[PDB]
């Protein structure tokens, strides 16, 4: 069904370029805005470019304003990302995320592919969490008060693999939109600024790091903006 | 499917080299592959759901805040802001045009050839053939007859019955 596979990583010196493609399989290319969302090793998500389902709009992060261009051949059912001006900062796995069709959501990940280069705040979440074998655990997700209505997407990294989609949480604690293979032990809440993802009957595999999102859409711009990761330990 | 005594609401049957569809009248839009309707010209909270083109329509984007977009509905896939069918994304047909094919175990893509025109068998089944087909669309008595105009045929009015 749904495939995304990245291409074109590998290492590079500073000051020189690289592209990246992210071959798309299962899927009605042309109607999901493609995104590209990028990971440095020990931290976060950090998202990098989106386009637009149609091709009307083109938007970046500040960090790579001016050097990466995000391009899409929708004949090809490709997407592409030009990285000019390389620096040691943007040594990160790169993947290119699928929104949906209906929501700001990236519902779809691809696996990433690794470049090395060598020679206001909106969301707010807790660095870890723990809890025992069978237990109950809440993870937070904090809003500033200026975006309080705000839904938020959480996403489950399992160790050594990539993000998928879980859960859209908005005000009053409504699931807005559901990921695909998602346990039922996984539900949100919401209260005042606060937004929550709790998992019941906990497991060894939900070990993860959870990651929250949100798109910022004022004006005539967006951005996509996550919190640092709340990482699960499993006890027992 | 469409066949010759398919009825097209607010829209007439045309023919192709190897299928017949509906073609909608005045600006109309399709809706379903045998009903036309008036297309939204803005899409917003007003028009969610409502047509905004050939098989496609508005749908309410969640988001912060939310948005709306026209886009094609479930099965179809927008190249150069048109909808069709998913299984007709890299189909290239010329004199002609792709559609679905379900007559193998899985759904195809196949070129339906403009009036003149047939499969190429040698040059992977596109249009670049010349050949007849013959017209089946049964046009009104005494006031139409089916003639090729543009590379279909449709039921065209006679002269003086206007
Ligand atoms: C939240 O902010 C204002 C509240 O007045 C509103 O215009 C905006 O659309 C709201 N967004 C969502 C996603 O609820």
């Amino acid at each position: 069904q749904v495939q995304l596979v990245e291409s074109g990583g590998g290492v590079v010196q500073p000051g020189r370029s690289l592209r990246l493609s992210c071959a798309a399989s299962g899927f009605s290319f042309g109607s999901h805005d493609m995104s590209w969302v990028r990971q440095a090793p020990g931290k976060g998500l950090d998202w990098v470019a989106v386009i637009w389902y149609d091709g009307s709009k083109k938007y970046y992060a500040d960090s790579v304003k001016g050097r990466f261009t995000i391009s899409r051949d929708s004949s090809k059912k490709t997407l592409y990302l030009q990285m000019n001006t390389l620096r040691a900062e943007d040594t990160a796995v790169y993947y290119c995320a699928r929104a949906a069709y209906d929501s700001r959501s990236l519902d779809y990940w691809g696996h990433g592919t690794l470049v090395t280069i060598s020679s206001q705040p909106v969301l707010t979440q807790p660095p870890s969490a723990s809890a025992s074998l069978g237990a109950s655990l809440s993870l937070t997700c904090t809003l500033s008060s200026a975006y309080s209505n705000y839904s938020v997407d959480w996403y489950q990294q399992r160790p050594g693999k990539g993000p998928r989609f879980v859960m859209r949480v908005g005000t009053g604690g409504i699931v807005r939109s559901k990921g695909d293979g998602i346990p039922d032990r996984f539900s949100v809440l919401a209260s005042g600024l606060n937004r929550y993802l709790t998992i019941q009957n906990i497991q060894e595999e939900d070990e993860s790091d959870y990651h929250c999102g949100a798109d910022h859409g004022s004006g005539s711009n967006f951005l996509y903006v996550f919190g640092t990761g709340t990482k699960v330990t499993v006890l027992g | 499917k469409v066949t010759v005594d398919t009825v097209c609401k607010r829209g007439f049957l045309i023919q192709m080299s190897g299928h017949l569809e509906c073609k909608c009248e005045n600006d109309l839009v399709l809706v379903n592959e045998e009903t036309c309707e008036e297309k939204v010209l803005k899409c917003d909270e007003k028009t969610v759901n409502k047509p905004c083109g050939d098989f496609s329509k508005c749908i309410k984007i969640d988001g912060n805040p939310v948005s709306y977009a026209c886009k094609c509905n479930l099965g179809y896939d927008m190249v150069n802001n048109v909808c069709i069918p998913n299984e007709c994304k890299q189909v290239t047909c010329g004199n002609g045009k792709c559609i679905l094919d379900t007559s193998n175990p899985v759904k195809t893509g196949v070129c339906s050839c403009n009036i003149g025109k047939v499969p190429n068998v040698q040059d992977q089944n596109k249009c670049s053939k010349d050949g007849e087909t013959k017209c089946s669309l049964k046009c009104l008595k005494e006031q139409e007859t089916c003639k090729a105009v543009d590379g279909i045929y449709k039921c065209d009015c006679k002269d003086g019955f206007i």
